[PDB]
RNA sequence: GCUACCACAUCCAAGGAAGGCAGCAGGCGCGCAAAUUACCCAAUCCUAAUUCAGGGAGGUAGUGACAAUAAAUAACGAUACAGGGCCCAUUCGGGUCUUGUAAUUGGAAUGAGUACAAUGUAAAUACCUUAACGAGGAACAAUUGGAGGGCAAGUCUGGUGCCAGC
RNA sequence: AUCUGGUUGAUCCUGCCAGUAGUCAUAUGCUUGUCUCAAAGAUUAAGCCAUGCAUGUCUAAGUAUAAGCAAUUUAUACAGUGAAACUGCGAAUGGCUCAUUAAAUCAGUUAUCGUUUAUUUGAUAGUUCCUUUACUACAUGGUAUAACUG
């Protein structure tokens, strides 16, 4: 999440991956892509890197609640704004969130003497004295040795996440294609990895801006399941 | 590793803490000379009680004994050179009756008030601390200098202080920048 | 106004590196700390030498202003002063240029992975260009 | 350990070199060479802690690589070559010639000598033996072997060595009433003359030595280096000339000399 | 450095193949109990075929109320009203004092802090030096423990015994 | 070179339990403005360990036909620089911990006429074709492999 409107999180990504000891991972993935799946061949882990669009606001509010680590970027040229930056910080912690990392991308703008680039960190501690008494560091990604234990922690840890979203099951899509069953109703194939506790053929599934739709079958591709006739009242006003 | 760096502790507290005939004579030295706490008075009894111990056993061994003559005539020579022993008391038995204010009267806080520079003993320790007094050419700012004897006569003000020299401080400059420009308006 | 007085004490004639070394002492009442550009250009005419053949270092200013003590020395050719003086003193004087390499951690990890290739490695290139081609 | 040791820590360095105990963590360790370890002095303690010519280690190697410094008419570049007793250190671009000899308080003294005394060197006699093919040799205290000597030389005598060709001019015997330097122990650096020498069979023999101010002392036999007959040494002695001054006598002799 | 068994534990296309932090930084363990995955070979010294390359040995900073040294948090006046006070004392006040206090009044000094420069240093950070800035200080505000006895310090008012072994 | 409270109605004793100071002696509680100097995963578990580093090295002077570069030029054997690899040397020093170990270690002290030793420093080698110069080179004998191409 960028916290000011003029930021390049793709460049913040390219400040997070220069210290990863491959080379040909950043240059081919530039054109128009907001989802990335990358395997880290040092700590032996795979990551699902997402980045939403700042022009919309509602998309920001759910891209947090799918995840467990939230990279909080800051700015070395301004402070935060109340109605849009500070409120969106107050937004996510009140609806519930897992852990996070506050971070700064660039510290070129303050003058190249050293002590002036020191205290500007201490100013940026301001929103982690009254917001959170649980995080005291801000990692300068221009430093190569601060940009590595931000890679150590997300590849090797996982925090206490939320209660309610965890205990029901939730899948993110990777490949969505439509196949035909009938002109009254067809079928969508959804490729993904199940998180939460799972998805079984005795209840329903809601997706926002589309709503509720009834499954038919479950296939795990390296267990072929179907939907029985024990459905509920698939209506609005149940008789 | 590396070599280790020596240090030492320089005072010592007393055995009985609350007994009243001690507590007053310490008080009347702290008001007479203006000392901050009683750690400053323990500092002068420690240094004394090793001088007294050092002469306390050269007296035991014989006279015309070449350790008495080399270590005696140096201890005597150092106490006169700062000016505690009297010049007619150059005998080894006379240091065994030395007292604690015979060092207290040689500090810079005490030797600048007697020499006519400050109107009180508390006008000394604030004159020294603020870099005003300069024996020789050197601004000192320690109220416990223990001035050597042949340099009692060099103390004066400093060639940088506003008292004995150049530009006034940033009140008078600020007051002149509050009135002289305000004379027109 | 300012008597910038320059003493030069404890002088030693050193022909084994072709120089003179001496303790520089400078009095400066009512000023803060005369800089190195002056103290290098001052001593040249006192010793009849080029500006580039002199160098100074290590200046501590006494407790309470007024003076500064330290060290300086001077060779009898500019050819010697590029030959003998350490190259971080030469880069102070605008005389030698800064080399630019990787940091100390990036050229340690770089040599630990050229410990795995017995040879030039060109024969290894056409191998993976064969198998990883398909 | 498993092999030889190769580092010398700073507090374990020999005391009369006077390295200050805060500058580093290790000291120079002397190489294997002519003189023993705790009885010698490398060329870096000479050229930067005594003559103050060099200010680093990197400056000493710059001096040694220009092939200036010789010992005994031979060039050395080993930055810890072990120069010891009675060695001659001939710089060239100053025309100075030095000789290593002892102080009185127990130190290695800076000593300048002429350009003619720097052509020879004494040395005592550690053993005399019959070598292979029946020729004899002689071993000095710095380790020079020299074949074909005179038969009248015995052990503990003193030879004179010509540094040019490595040969012998003449020699001095060892008996009562000779001039003697003392090169090890407590009375280290004092010069006196022989009273007599008693012998213990299967033990360490003791000499009795009288000073010039006629006060006597006793040392073992091996710390005794013959110099010449009485009143006439063969080398240029330092100031003080090996006279022990009591600490009482040298405060006031410093006091009255303090007139500058 | 390698090889065996013992205790361990890592990757695997299941055919196999690899491993020893009581070196330096850092781990999720334990317990009353102990710092940064930072910068460099400038010094100290060691090694090599060697002046040049290498060195978490070693140096420099960050974190550090483990211990030890030096010592800010106020100093000077005026009147005022008191007393004591030495004396002019006639008796006044004639002098010398000392305080006491008067949200009675005045002006001088200065570094904690900030910060052009220079100096420091391998490069920097800090300490020494120094332009401009920086106080009535009521706010630029010292704290821990006690006030029968041992053992310095209260005959003071308030609880229905709010908030009693002490 | 020092002592004070507590057994009885009252007093003298034996006698112990409080008190009182120190600690380069570790934790812990509340506070905390300045300069100099600085220990710091020992105790319990010599328990277990993700990732990166800590040991390599070339001079005029052992081996260069790089299909390297520089080209620059007196040089038809080669000669400037110089990757890879063979040969030589080092990796047995340093750094860390304190589990074992009670005549063992270790200290001050002897002995080697009882032994091995890279290196460094100083000496040291006409005799060795069957021969005293008779076949069979001393103006100089023989294969094998590395990097590299495929």
């Amino acid at each position: 999440v960028p916290l000011v409107n003029d930021l390049d999180p793709l460049d913040i990504l390219y400040k997070l991956l220069k210290c990863a000891d491959d080379e040909g991972i950043m240059v081919q993935e530039v054109d128009s892509k907001r989802i990335f799946n990358v395997h880290i061949k040092k700590f032996k882990s795979n990551l699902k890197i997402i980045i939403p669009d700042m022009t919309n606001f509602l998309n920001i509010l759910d891209c947090a609640k799918v995840a467990d680590f939230v990279v909080f970027g800051l700015s070395g040229v301004q402070e935060v704004d109340e109605e849009f930056g500070e409120q969106i910080i107050r937004a996510l912690e009140l609806q519930g969130i897992a852990s996070y990392i506050g971070v700064i991308s660039n510290l070129s703008a303050v003058h190249e003497k050293e002590k002036f680039q020191l205290d500007v960190k201490q100013s940026l501690e301001s929103y982690f004295k009254h917001f959170f008494p649980s995080e005291e560091r801000v990692y300068n990604l221009e430093k190569n040795s601060d940009a590595l234990n931000v890679l150590r922690t997300l590849c090797q840890r996982l925090p206490r996440s939320i209660n309610w979203r965890d205990n029901r099951g939730y899948v993110v899509a990777d490949f969505v294609d439509f196949v035909e069953t009938s002109p009254d109703s067809g079928d969508l194939v959804i490729e993904g990895t199940v998180r939460g506790i799972g998805f079984n053929a005795n209840r329903l599934v809601h997706i926002p801006d589309f709503g509720d739709f009834q499954l038919n079958k479950i296939e795990k591709i390296s267990t072929v399941f179907e939907s029985n006739m024990n459905r509920d009242t698939l209506d609005e006003y149940a008789p | 590793p590396r070599a280790p760096r020596t240090y030492s502790k320089t005072y010592s507290t007393p055995k009985r803490p609350y007994e009243s005939s001690r507590l007053d004579a310490e008080l009347k030295l702290a008001g007479e000379f203006g000392l901050k706490n009683k750690k400053e008075i323990y500092r002068i009894s420690f240094q004394l009680s090793k001088i007294r111990r050092a002469a306390r056993d050269l007296l035991t061994r014989d006279e015309k004994d070449p350790k008495r003559l080399f270590e005696g005539n140096a201890l005597i020579r150092r106490l006169v050179r700062v000016g505690v022993l009297s010049e007619d008391k150059k005998k080894l038995d006379y240091v065994l009756a030395l007292k604690v204010e015979d060092f207290l009267e040689r500090r810079l806080q005490t030797q600048v008030y007697k020499l006519g520079l400050a109107k009180s003993v508390h006008h000394a320790r604030v004159l020294i601390t603020q870099r005003h007094i300069a024996v020789g050419k050197q601004i000192v700012n320690i109220p416990s200098f223990m001035v050597r004897l042949d340099s009692e006569k060099h103390i004066d003000f400093a060639p940088t202080s506003p008292f004995g020299g150049a530009r006034p401080g940033r009140v008078a400059r600020r007051n002149a920048a509050r009135k002289a420009e305000a004379s027109g308006e | 106004s300012d008597a910038v007085t320059i003493r030069t004490r404890k002088v030693i004639s050193n022909p084994l590196l072709a120089r003179k070394q001496f303790v520089v002492d400078v009095l400066h009442p009512n000023r803060a700390n005369v800089s190195k550009d002056e103290l290098r250009e001052k001593l040249a005419e006192v010793y009849k030498a080029e500006k580039d053949a002199v160098s100074v270092f290590g200046f501590r200013t006494q407790f309470g202003g007024g003076k500064s003590v330290g060290f300086g020395l001077v060779y009898n050719s500019v050819a010697e002063a590029k030959k003998f003086e350490p190259t971080y003193r030469l880069v102070r004087y605008g005389l030698a240029e800064k080399v630019e390499k990787a940091s100390r951690q990036q050229r340690k990890q770089k040599k630990n992975r050229d410990k795995k290739i017995f040879g030039t490695g060109k024969r290894l290139a056409k191998k993976v260009a064969r198998r990883n081609a398909d | 350990a498993r092999g030889p040791k190769k580092h010398l820590k700073r507090l374990a360095a020999p005391h009369h070199w006077l390295l200050d105990k805060l500058s580093g963590c290790y000291a120079p360790r002397p190489s294997a060479g002519p003189h023993k370890l705790r009885e010698s002095l490398p060329l870096i303690v000479f050229l930067r802690n005594r003559l103050k010519y060099a200010l680093n280690g990197r400056e000493v190697k710059a001096i040694l690589m220009q092939r200036h410094v010789k010992v005994d008419g031979k060039v050395r570049t080993d930055t810890t070559y072990p120069a010891g007793f009675m060695d001659v250190i001939t710089l060239d671009a100053t025309n100075e010639n030095f000789r290593l000899v002892y102080d009185v308080k127990g130190r290695f003294a800076v000593h300048r000598i002429t350009d003619e005394e720097a052509s020879y060197k004494l040395g005592k006699v550690k053993k005399v033996q019959l070598g292979k093919k029946g020729v004899p040799y002689v071993v000095t205290h710095d380790g020079r072997t020299i074949r074909y000597p005179d038969p009248n030389i015995k052990v503990n005598d003193t030879v004179k060595i010509d540094l040019a060709s490595g040969k012998i001019t003449d020699f001095i015997k060892f008996d009562a009433g000779k001039l003697v330097y003392v090169t090890g122990g407590r009375n280290l650096g004092r010069i006196g003359t022989i009273v007599h020498k008693e012998r213990h069979d299967g033990g360490f023999d003791l000499v009795h030595i009288k000073d010039s101010l006629d006060n006597t002392f006793v040392t073992r036999l091996n710390n005794v280096f013959v110099i010449g007959e009485q009143g006439k040494p063969y080398i240029s002695l330092p100031k003080g000339k090996g006279i022990k001054l009591s600490i009482a006598e040298e405060r006031d002799r410093r006091r009255a000399q303090q007139g500058l």
